[PDB]
């Protein structure tokens, strides 16, 4: 209830006219009273059940806007917690068919029930927020490219903005946390036009960053396009996805036309006035190889040294042979993408209890290339014999999601684990530049797994080093998520087919159906399905835009890649200490969304790009 | 609001004068200026009543029977040239709406100032308003015995009078003569005591609970201070308490603040009472900066962590003795930590922490 | 709390005396009220406990208005105080103290499990109106507080039967219920106990502490299981 509150009702949200009314059958104690006085003026409680419908007549619900279903993610059986919800579902839809309902899902496969109510219309905004898909397909997103796990959060997340005048990091980075996410109908003089025309048409001269189109067809129903390339054509009302500081200028989009403002460059005066053998699975948008047993996989801590591995990723699980599931299929899933080639797959290695492991391994037996070494995360031994020098980044998951006594005590563990792997000593020199993502429960230790700061201890959540430099994951932020959903319904649409992987309605289907990913023979159909758009990290230092990287603007990169290569820049990943005189040892980067167009380059960046596939 | 006090002065001014007497309407314009607080009050009356959506239930309203008997006696008045007293004091219960004019003018904030003051209001108002009951009864006498048993009470000795009956002390230097007077006196002690007994709840609620081992330690200059913390009990701080204020110990000038986010119980609380001048507790966890910043740990010399040397899983009580450490050199790195370690293996995560 | 309460009557009553003997100021000082000021502390006395004489009061107009306020004010603060007079007021003992040996008067002390049917069985062979007259009185030692049935049977036998709250373990305890001069010590058992051992145990260490208190002393126990009653050998008293 603080997360969403905080979310909510945000001091530099729009005024809008809502109330909150708060439906529970467990009477609360005295932190949550004090929570409700403090909201008293818009947050009213009732003690009641979901499933009676007197009590769904007493809050009436038959002219509610919407019904907001949390879940508990810290409970010994997530099947229960989900049936429950799904239940509670079934009940509200029973009572007024008509409401539009936002729940949370624990588990990715508990979801397809939602299709078995008839009452349940997705496409009048019904949604389930898949917490355990969502947040290991961010993570999984995070190991392609550090830092977009943050760029994400804060990109669909109220954050009041502040003023800095001295030349620190916190400025260029507090300028990005300020862009937001909008949906706009696009003008009827962009028909006929390409997608790289119209969206460099929109940074230039709306100043908009244009990422994703909504394509409509007969054949199939709307799919969301993410930076199509030029072969693509704008058809006729076709809703676009921008980013953008401020939502009025998202309308010049929409009154945009060539008679009487092309020739005005200023956005500010743009007014109204119109004038043989399976490689991939049944659909091709994943990788797939045959099942094999979980023996041909686990490698003892001899057999791993023997081998070598280099750009892999280590995933480290607290797992336990009693502990609660959390889908480790929803990280696999997004890194075997069909966008990617064989080659560049990045090696999988699972290091943890193969007690747990054993129980998830039936959902995962089907992809290329994944290692099992049988340990535990706390010992130098095994990341050593694992070259955790060598990996492209290191998650640290912790799958024991039981409640104990203090709510911050249940990060024990993997803040341990991160503050062992900092502290190794390699020799041919040391683990503090080593790429590690660590997922939290309490944001209050977010600050624990970074040393090298002078964040005093007040410093709110998104403005600590940790969060934004992307190495921690805190999972609050999908907390934040639902109240991003009830405003706007397509940016949970956006979301999940930029971070799942491409995950098509079709697919789930078929999976719901299974509970397993089919292999299939490749056909032409499915071959030109595999073609899409990757996230990926680019280097200025020896690429075709070094000599643009010494100093230029980044307006400049943007125009001549998304003219050349069809790639779609949206963000730099900056070194932390560029801005100072002297040199510094310091590998951390920090995160800026959506730079403007005079924004210099230094030599030491990264650009977010979104790849084409290509042959 | 502001008329309707105004009105309640005029009421004030007017109590000292006999119940019923003829006056000019011209000659004085204190009656003018009630005359046109009046016929606001009427206009304002008409104004809720055209956009009522229930007759009834607006009928019903305190407001519109306050309002139903004001203005008829001052439209007779006028009409008739002589004013007589009538029940002007009614005009008492508007005050009961204060709060909420408060609210608008977003001086009170809170839920529990909102209600403590509407609290004080409906008790000042009706408290006025049986004031004035009994100063009108009083001074009119009895209607069947010609009049002849008025009592010359004042308006402020009827305040008084109410006042000293509702704390039951009752003196009897005034009271109530007339057969009515004694009769609202009755009734008036009776839901008195129905009105304040059915209140008792609200007043607990406003009495709550009072925080025990809340608020933040005050430095003494030229004392030092010791943070403990971790599994406080009644054995391992009767031990560390018993060698460490030792009587055969040099004199130090050390206090002892431990910090635990578990309530003490009987024992450990004769414990510390006991050494109340040289021991106090606070309730608060040391993961919480804000807990580290009420026990003042950035001027502490030492923080020492007790373990729980009786546990199911004694990796875990390492851990989070170890979250604890890293939590404290996290608030100020230049602190004496001094903590207990169950297993040998788990001391190596120490080294992990670069403060 | 006593001082502050003294000293707030004493200073209500000093400013009654010089408001009452000063007058009414509007008035010329024509309303005095020859008070004095041990007249004015009996005022106070009298309406703060809400007796209300009426045989001397305030007749001044600033003494009323004072006097109304001073009840109010007094009300307020006895409202605010009443939960330091429960904190002081506490939880009183029940079960606490210690025996008092009755001359010519033998004692049998009983510990171990002590509930309802154990004392219930005991207590019916033990005080027996057919059993001829025996001057023995039986004092119980238990840490856990009994329930409202053992309270209504101690009631019952309330002239024979004593009860203390307490472990056999502490010394002090011990001290308490006079183990020292008593007749005998009886140790009940827990029959109904996941572990009979555990209860053994538990039993065999009393027995332990009762004879390192006093050696002397006649013992008579119960033991669940027959091989754990060897180590009643080991013990040299
Ligand atoms: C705006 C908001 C709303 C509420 C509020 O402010 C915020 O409104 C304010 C405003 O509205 C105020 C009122 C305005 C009108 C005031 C009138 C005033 O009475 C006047 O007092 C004068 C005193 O010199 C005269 O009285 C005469 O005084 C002579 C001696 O000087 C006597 O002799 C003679 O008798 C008196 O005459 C009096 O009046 C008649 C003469 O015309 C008769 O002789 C009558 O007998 C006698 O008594 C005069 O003649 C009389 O009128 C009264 O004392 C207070 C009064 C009512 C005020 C009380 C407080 C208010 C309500 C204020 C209130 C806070
Ligand atoms: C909410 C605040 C506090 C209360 C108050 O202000 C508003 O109310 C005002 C108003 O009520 C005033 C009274 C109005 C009536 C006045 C009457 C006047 O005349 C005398 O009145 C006596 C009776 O009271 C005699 O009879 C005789 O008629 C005459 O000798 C007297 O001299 C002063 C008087 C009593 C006033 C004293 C002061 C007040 C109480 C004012 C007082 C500050
Ligand atoms: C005219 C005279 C005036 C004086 C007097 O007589 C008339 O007034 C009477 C009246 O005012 C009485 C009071 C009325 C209100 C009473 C309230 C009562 O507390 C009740 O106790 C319940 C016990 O179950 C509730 O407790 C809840 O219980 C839940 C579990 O069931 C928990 O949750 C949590 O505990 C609580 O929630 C809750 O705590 C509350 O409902 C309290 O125990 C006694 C009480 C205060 C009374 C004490 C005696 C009085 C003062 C009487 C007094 C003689
Ligand atoms: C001018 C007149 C004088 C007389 C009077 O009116 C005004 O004074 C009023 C005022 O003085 C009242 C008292 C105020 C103080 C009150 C205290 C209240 O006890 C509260 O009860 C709570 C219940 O939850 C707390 O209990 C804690 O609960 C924890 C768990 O939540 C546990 O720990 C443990 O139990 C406790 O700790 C704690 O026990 C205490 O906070 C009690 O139940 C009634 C109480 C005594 C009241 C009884 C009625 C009164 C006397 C009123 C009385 C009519
Ligand atoms: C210095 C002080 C001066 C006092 C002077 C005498 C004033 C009293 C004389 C008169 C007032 C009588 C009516 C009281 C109010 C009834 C309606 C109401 O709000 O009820 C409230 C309580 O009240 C009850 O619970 C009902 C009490 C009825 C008493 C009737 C007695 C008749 C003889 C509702 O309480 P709640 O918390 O909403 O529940
Ligand atoms: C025989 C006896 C003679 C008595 C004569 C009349 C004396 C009374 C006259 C006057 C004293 C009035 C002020 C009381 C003290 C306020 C400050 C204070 O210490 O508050 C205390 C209580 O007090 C409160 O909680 C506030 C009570 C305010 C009452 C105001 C009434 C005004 C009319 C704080 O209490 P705590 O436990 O710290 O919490
Ligand atoms: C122990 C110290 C307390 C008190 C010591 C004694 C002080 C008063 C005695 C001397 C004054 C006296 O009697 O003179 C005259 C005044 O008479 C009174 O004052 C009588 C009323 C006394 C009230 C009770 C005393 C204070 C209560 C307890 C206060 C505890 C604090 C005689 O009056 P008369 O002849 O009747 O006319
Ligand atoms: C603060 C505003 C309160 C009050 C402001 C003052 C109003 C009264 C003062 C003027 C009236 C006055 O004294 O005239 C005569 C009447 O005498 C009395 O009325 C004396 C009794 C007053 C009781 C206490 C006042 C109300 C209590 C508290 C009410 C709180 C609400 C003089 O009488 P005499 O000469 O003795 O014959
Ligand atoms: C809810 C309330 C307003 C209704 C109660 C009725 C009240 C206001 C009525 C009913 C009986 C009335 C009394 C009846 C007789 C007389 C005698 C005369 O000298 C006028 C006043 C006086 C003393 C009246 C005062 C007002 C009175 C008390
Ligand atoms: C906190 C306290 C000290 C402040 C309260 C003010 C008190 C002390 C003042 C304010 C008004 C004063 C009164 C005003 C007028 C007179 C008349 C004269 O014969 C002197 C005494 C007497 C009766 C005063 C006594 C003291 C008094 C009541
Ligand atoms: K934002
Ligand atoms: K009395
Ligand atoms: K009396
Ligand atoms: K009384
Ligand atoms: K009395």
């Amino acid at each position: 209830v603080s997360n969403f509150l905080k979310d909510f009702l945000h001091k530099d949200r729009d005024d809008v006219n809502v109330e909150i009314v708060f439906l529970h059958n467990i009477s609360p104690n005295l932190e949550l009273e004090a929570l409700f006085k403090r909201h008293f003026t818009q947050v009213e409680f009732y003690q009641g059940s979901v499933l009676n419908p007197h009590d769904l007549a007493r809050v009436k619900i038959e002219s509610a806007d919407a019904c907001l279903i949390l879940a508990n993610k810290y409970c010994a059986d997530p099947d229960a917690e989900d049936a429950s919800n799904i239940m509670r579902v079934i009940s509200i839809k029973n009572y007024h068919p008509k409401i539009r309902i936002i729940t949370q899902m624990l588990q990715y496969h508990n979801k397809a029930h939602l299709l078995n109510i008839p009452s349940w219309n997705w496409k009048e905004g019904d949604d389930a927020i898949c917490l355990a898909e969502l947040k290991l397909g961010f993570i999984a997103q995070s190991c392609l490219a550090q830092g977009l796990s943050t760029m994400l959060a804060n990109l669909f997340s109220m954050r009041s903005f502040i003023k800095i005048e001295e030349d620190t990091w916190q400025k260029y980075y507090l300028e990005g946390v300020s862009n937001e996410m909008y949906t706009e109908y696009l003008s009827s003089a962009f028909v006929g036009l390409s997608f790289p025309t119209v969206c460099e048409l929109c940074f230039v001269k709306l100043k908009l960053l244009m990422i994703a189109i909504e394509y409509k067809s007969a054949n199939r129903e709307s799919r969301i396009l993410i930076n199509p390339g030029n072969h693509l054509k704008i058809q006729e009302g076709t809703l676009g996805f921008f980013i953008a500081s401020d939502a009025k200028e998202v309308k010049r989009a929409f009154f945009y036309c060539k008679a009487c403002h092309d020739d005005i460059t200023d956005p500010k005066r743009i007014k109204k006035c119109g004038c043989n053998v399976k490689k991939y699975d049944s659909t091709g948008m994943f990788h797939w190889c045959a099942p094999k047993e979980i023996e041909k996989v686990i490698l003892t801590r001899s057999e791993a040294a023997m081998t070598v591995l280099s750009g892999h990723v280590v995933v480290c699980i607290f797992g336990d042979v009693s502990s609660a599931l959390i889908g480790l299929r929803n990280l696999v899933m997004p890194l075997r993408a069909s966008n990617f080639h064989y080659h560049e797959l990045k090696h999988i290695v699972f290091v943890g209890s193969i007690e747990y492991l054993k129980r998830e391994w039936e959902t995962l037996h089907n992809f290329p290339k994944v290692s099992i070494l049988p340990g535990t995360p706390l010992s130098r031994a095994d990341l050593r014999a694992v070259n955790i020098n060598l990996c492209d980044m290191c998650v640290i998951l912790s799958a024991n999601q039981n409640n104990i006594d203090d709510t911050s005590l249940q990060d024990k563990e993997c803040i341990l684990a991160s503050l062992n792997i900092k502290s190794m000593q390699f020799d041919d020199t040391t683990g503090v530049n080593i790429p590690i993502i660590t997922e939290l429960v309490n944001d209050t230790n977010v600050q624990f797994l970074d040393q090298d700061d002078d964040d005093d201890p007040d410093t709110e959540l998104y403005l600590t080093q940790p969060f934004a430099c992307g190495t921690a994951f805190a999972v609050s932020v999908l907390d934040s998520l639902m109240s991003a959903t009830y405003f706007n319904d397509n940016i949970l649409t956006l979301i999940r087919t930029l971070v799942t992987g491409g995950a098509t309605p079709e697919l789930e289907a078929l999976i719901a159906e299974e509970n397993a990913l089919r292999g299939g023979y490749s056909t032409p159909q499915t071959l030109a399905n595999r073609d899409r758009c990757r996230v990926a990290q680019l280097a200025l230092l020896d690429g075709p835009f070094a000599d643009l990287g010494d100093g230029g603007c980044y307006g400049d990169l943007f125009c001549k890649a998304l003219k050349t290569y069809n790639m779609l820049c949206f963000g730099i990943y900056r070194l932390r200490d560029a801005h100072l005189s002297t040199p510094s040892q310091c590998t951390k980067r920090y995160v800026i969304t959506n730079p403007p167009y005079e924004f210099e380059l230094v030599p030491t960046d990264l650009i977010f790009c979104l790849m084409q596939f290509d042959s | 609001f502001a008329l309707s006090i105004g009105a309640l002065v005029i009421y004030f001014i007017d109590s000292s004068n006999p119940i019923e007497s003829c006056q000019n309407f011209y000659k004085d314009f204190t009656l003018q200026i009630d005359m046109a607080f009046n016929v606001f009050f009427l206009l304002y009356f008409g104004l809720r009543f055209i956009a009522a959506n229930d007759k009834l239930w607006f009928w019903l309203e305190v407001n519109s029977v306050v309002d139903f008997f004001t203005v008829p006696p001052v439209f007779v008045s006028v009409y008739l040239n002589r004013s007589w007293l009538g029940l002007a004091f009614l005009r008492a219960l508007r005050l009961i709406q204060f709060s909420e004019i408060l609210q608008f003018l977003n001086i009170l904030k809170t839920s529990n100032s909102i209600k403590l003051v509407n609290l004080l209001s409906i008790f000042i108002s009706t408290w006025l308003t049986a004031a004035g009951f009994i100063h009108l009864v009083e001074n009119s006498g009895d209607p069947w015995e010609n009049f002849q048993n008025n009592q010359a009470l004042t308006y402020w000795e009827c305040v008084y009078l109410l006042m000293v009956t509702m704390s039951t002390v009752g003196y009897g230097d005034v009271y109530a003569k007339t057969t009515l007077g004694r009769l609202f006196m009755v009734f008036f002690i009776l839901g008195g005591l129905a009105m304040f007994a059915s209140y008792v709840p609200e007043i607990i609620e406003l009495i709550g609970n009072r925080k025990k081992y809340g608020g933040s330690y005050s430095a003494v200059s030229g004392r030092k201070h010791i943070v403990v913390c971790g599994h406080i009990t009644l054995e391992s701080v009767s031990n560390f308490l018993k060698d460490f204020l030792h009587k055969d110990r040099d004199d130090v000038n050390v206090e002892i603040v431990f910090l635990h986010n578990i309530s003490p119980n009987l024992e450990l609380e004769a414990l510390f009472k006991r050494h109340f001048t040289q021991v106090e507790f606070y309730q608060g966890s040391v993961l919480n900066p804000h807990d580290l910043a009420r026990v003042k740990i950035e001027s502490a010399d030492a923080c020492l962590i007790l373990a729980n040397k009786y546990c199911a899983d004694p990796d875990a009580e390492d851990a989070s003795n170890i979250m604890r450490v890293i939590s404290i050199k996290n608030y100020h790195p230049k602190i004496r930590i001094i903590t207990q370690m169950l297993q040998y293996h788990n001391k190596a995560h120490l080294l992990n922490i670069p403060s």
